[PDB]
């Protein structure tokens, strides 16, 4: 080997390398200590987190609404007990609250005799109700109960005096938040008097118990102006009704809509619906169900479903189903009356193994929408679209940014993204993600360009990017 | 016995398990199958300690791998796991050690949003190079330093127990039900259950260094099975009951989204004394940093004895007997591999090579068997423990090599890179002189200026 000796070393290093390592000392020290300071720099100089909302129940998820019970099962299943074992299903749709009844006693049409406080027989006993709401409180489905005082007759309020109709509802409310629902719903609002008053006097009952519930109201009403009357006093009130019940088949004028909904009420949590009581079909062909579902699901709001929405269940194309509640359909056997009239394609059983099916955007459009936080509570904002497409981003503080494009008309046309719309935080990129489009054919998680996108007829995609 | 209980409970248990969770998880696609994963890490550690053990009883030199390959395959194989060790595995730990720290500290002022990146890299450096000095400047500091560190984290991980213990006993345990453990939101893969133990295997990196020790050990015959299995599975059960802890505090979901596991845990548990555990973890990162850089003096040592390493790297310091050039070399190499990668993308890198360069140690343990007959054996291990973990290791190595190329390559191509220099400089005996004079010139201008002397 060869190295210097101690007493060598000791010799050599004395005279001036004790000078070098002392000044090599004191740089190393003060470097650190400047890179300590720069530090402190860049973190007292940094952007700062956004805080987040403290959203309610009835924030993080759909609704799924269920007129009649009788024909949810079918004959011979039509009771709280059987709605119990569906709890699997719904809760595989990723739901987060149930609009169930009427259940309330109504025979025809009598004042009196109409009990809200009591449960009909027909429909279960009230121990039936308690072992359903404590199974949903175990997985998490809240239970809203319906409340309209005559759904078995012409008038769902009586042609009658109204302050004792007032009065029984207030007692359902105070028994049935005894009982623990988690909300109420009442329908047909229109042909009630200074409603105003009774939905804030309703409002303020069924929020003084927690600030965990909530109050629907619903209302046939299209027209912008009415609506406003009735949410010029309540600020925290559910209201949907048939604003979007047109179709018009045109992106421009659902954009125009929406954003004048929107501008009006200023940014209040809205729900999103075409009816009060109602399915997606009833308006809407076979084509543009696919397209609709992804809109309502991507909008700033709480989206309300009826049963048998997410399979497309239609009565106007098959015969032997009134339109009121048509008969939801698990296998081919779910409709006897006309045997042979269903095929194994427009049932749950049928659709649950198809990826391409309609069941199968639902539901992860469902899980989408119940995880990730731009769609939770991030802003909304829509530019300039093309000649019949509607457009929008949805992004909160540092997460995921999301874009929608959706075309309403039946020819191809192309992108046509239009910047100077948006803030600086959420500037389009030049590629973005593709998540999923609404018919097959399309490749999922390929970065698609945003300048030269084409569009096919009744088409929507859904693109992700992240904070750029 | 208990006096090196201690020490196996000490080197395995870093900051891995404040690390890990997010990984595996994320891998694993269920609350079970990472539960899984956790123990069959207990269980593979277990076999190749008792293997490491058998070797260190059979062979009774000194240096843990170095030593033995070179005792059974020949010097390039013992250089080569030399240059793997000093490149990857030992800087790569570091780095990903001082990563967390920084982590850790930044969370709680960025709650929601991931701190900057500068910061974070700068605040890494500052606590890296703080522990250099510290090590530099004495040994007795070091060593009542590294126990007070050691204290922290024990505190640490008996609070986090505690607390998920006392949740237990409060009938909260939602996720641990058959019903929401096995909701698998991502049908889990083959390639993805090799990534996720090559994950959940950093938490249990280090339990052969009690091989650099063994000289020191006493009676080692006895005490070494005995120790083994007294600790390896109080580790397994350590770190399963904490994922318990973790999980029953938090949604898997909430859990991936977070950058500090411990922190979200703290926070919502914890409440006003939440700020208790953040720096009661740091400590522990800073426990890892000191006592990896002892490992590393204490292997370049080694490489200097055999003429592996030139032997500027293993003198000491005159006055304080401090190893300043392996601290220094150390330090710059994983200043150099922190500016590169990411936290998770280095876990691979570290635990690929460490899985590579054990295989290659028990495949050495075979030969020897086969090799030595006669050789006097204190302890015998049946075939089936080698045999086992030679299956399992192939099975994960070509696995991972599958799932991601990139880094295992590059891992490859860094440690075949090792061939041409050992050739070139022991192999080849030949130097020209101004080679030498090259060497020697470096060497006289290392000693001039850090002040070092070779060890007596
Ligand atoms: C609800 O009732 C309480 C008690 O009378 C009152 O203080 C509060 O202002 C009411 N809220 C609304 C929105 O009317
Ligand atoms: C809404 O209700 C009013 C009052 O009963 C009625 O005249 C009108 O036709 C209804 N509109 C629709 C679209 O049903
Ligand atoms: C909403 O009203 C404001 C105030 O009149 C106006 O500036 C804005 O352009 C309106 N927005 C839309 C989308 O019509
Ligand atoms: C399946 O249902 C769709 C939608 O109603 C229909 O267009 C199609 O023809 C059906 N296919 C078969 C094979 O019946």
């Amino acid at each position: 080997t060869g190295l210097s000796k101690e007493e060598l070393l000791k010799v050599a290093g004395s005279p001036g390398w004790v000078r070098t390592r002392w000044a090599l000392l004191l740089l190393f020290w003060l470097g650190w200590l400047g890179m300590l300071a720069g530090a402190v720099v860049i973190i007292v100089r940094a952007p700062r987190c956004r805080e987040l909302p403290a959203q309610k129940w009835w924030h993080t998820g759909a609704l799924y609404r269920i007129g009649d019970l009788q024909a949810f099962q079918g004959h011979g299943a039509g009771n709280l007990a059987g709605l119990k074992g569906r709890l699997d299903y719904l809760s595989s749709l990723k739901v987060k609250g149930l609009v169930l009844g009427p259940i309330h006693k109504n025979q025809k049409d009598d004042v009196a005799q109409t009990d809200l406080l009591q449960i009909d027989p027909n429909f279960g006993s009230k121990e039936d109700f308690d072992s359903l709401l404590q199974s949903a409180k175990k997985k998490s489905i809240r239970v809203i109960l319906d409340l309209t005082p005559n759904y078995r007759g012409e008038n769902s309020w009586f042609s009658t005096q109204v302050d004792t109709v007032a009065t029984k509802v207030k007692d359902a409310l105070e028994f049935w938040l005894q009982a623990g629902v988690d909300g109420f719903q009442v329908r047909d609002i229109e042909n009630l008097k200074d409603a105003s008053s009774f939905l804030a006097e309703w409002q303020n009952i069924t929020k003084g118990f927690s600030e965990d519930r909530l109050l629907i109201a619903g209302t046939n009403s299209s027209d912008l102006q009415q609506i406003l009357s009735l949410l010029e006093s309540n600020k925290d009130l559910l209201l949907t009704s048939s604003y979007l019940s047109d179709s018009g088949s045109t992106g421009e004028h659902t954009k125009s809509l929406v954003t004048q909904y929107l501008n009006a009420t200023g940014n209040r949590w809205c729900s999103w619906s075409l009816s009060q009581a109602r399915l997606l079909t009833s308006f809407l062909p076979a084509q543009l169900l696919r397209l609709y579902q992804l809109m309502l699901f991507t909008l700033p709001g709480t989206p309300v479903f009826s049963y048998g929405d997410e399979i497309g269940l239609d009565a106007a194309a098959l015969p032997g189903q009134p339109m009121e509640a048509p008969v939801m359909l698990w296998d081919e056997s779910s409709f006897p009356d006309i045997p042979g009239a269903v095929s194994a394609n427009m049932t749950v059983k049928g659709q649950s193994e198809d990826p391409g099916s309609l069941l199968s955007l639902f539901r992860r459009l469902s899980d989408q929408r119940s995880k990730e936080r731009s769609l939770l509570h991030g802003d909304f904002h829509a530019f300039s679209a093309g000649p019949g497409l509607f457009s929008y981003i949805r992004h909160w503080d540092q997460n995921e940014r999301f874009l929608v494009v959706l075309n309403f008309g039946d020819v191809g046309l192309s992108a046509g993204l239009q910047a100077s719309d948006l803030p600086a935080s959420a500037s389009l990129p030049a590629k973005a993600d593709l998540l999923l489009s609404t018919q097959p054919g399309r490749e999922e998680g390929s970065p698609l360009e945003l300048e030269r996108l084409k569009l096919e007829p009744h088409e929507g995609l859904l693109l992700r990017f992240p904070y750029a | 016995l208990l006096s090196a209980c201690t020490i196996i409970i000490g080197n395995i248990i870093g900051s891995g398990i404040f690390i890990s969770p997010k990984g595996v998880l994320e891998h694993s696609g269920s609350v079970g199958l990472a539960l899984f994963v956790w123990v069959l890490g207990g269980g593979v550690t277990a076999l190749g300690s008792l293997c490491y053990a058998e070797l260190g009883v059979a062979i009774p030199k000194s240096g843990g791998d170095y030593a033995y390959v070179t005792e059974i395959f020949g010097g390039l194989a013992g250089f080569l796991l030399l240059w793997s060790a000093v490149l990857i595995m030992y800087p790569t730990s570091l780095a990903v050690i001082s990563m967390t720290f920084s982590n850790y500290v930044l969370q709680p002022v960025f709650p929601n949003c991931i701190p900057p990146t500068t910061a974070s890299r700068v605040l890494s450096m500052a606590c890296l190079m703080l522990l250099t000095w510290v090590n530099s400047s004495s040994v007795r500091w070091a060593t009542r330093i590294q126990d007070m560190f050691t204290g922290g984290k024990l505190l640490a991980l008996s609070l986090i127990i505690g607390v998920g213990l006392l949740q237990i006993f409060q009938g909260h345990f939602e996720e641990l039900r058959p019903s929401n453990a096995f909701a698998f939101w991502m049908t889990p893969s083959v390639g993805h259950l090799a990534l996720a133990f090559l994950q959940g295997s950093f938490a249990f990196s280090g339990w052969n260094f009690l091989n650099y020790v063994t000289e020191e050990m006493v009676d080692a015959r006895k005490n070494l099975p005995r120790a083994i299995f007294i600790s390896i599975p109080l580790v397994t059960f350590v770190y399963t009951f904490t994922n318990i802890a973790y999980f029953t505090a938090m949604s898997p979901q909430e859990l991936l989204s977070s950058n500090a596991v411990a922190v979200t845990f703290g926070e919502k548990l914890l409440g006003y004394f939440s700020w208790v555990m953040p720096v009661s973890v740091a400590l522990s990162t800073f426990g890892g940093i000191n006592g990896y850089l002892f490992t590393y003096s204490r292997l370049c040592f080694s490489g200097a004895r055999e003429g592996h390493l030139p032997s500027l790297l293993a003198m000491i310091h005159v006055r304080h007997c401090t190893p300043i050039p392996a601290l220094l070399v150390c330090c710059g190499a994983t200043a150099v591999i922190m500016l590169v990668g990411d936290t998770y993308t280095l876990i691979n890198y570290v635990s690929f090579i460490n899985y590579l360069c054990y295989g290659v140690t028990i495949l050495g343990l075979l030969l020897l068997r086969w090799r030595r007959p006669a050789l006097h054996r204190p302890i015998k291990v049946n075939l089936l423990i080698p045999v086992a973990y030679l299956v399992f290791w192939a099975f994960l190595l070509v696995f991972s090599f599958i799932s991601e190329p990139m880094v295992c390559g590059v891992g490859v191509i860094i440690i075949l890179t090792g061939v041409p220099i050992f050739f070139l400089g022991v192999f080849w005996r030949s130097k020209p002189k101004c080679v030498h004079r090259l060497t020697e010139s470096m060497t006289h201008w290392g000693q001039e200026l850090c002040f070092v002397v070779y060890p007596q």
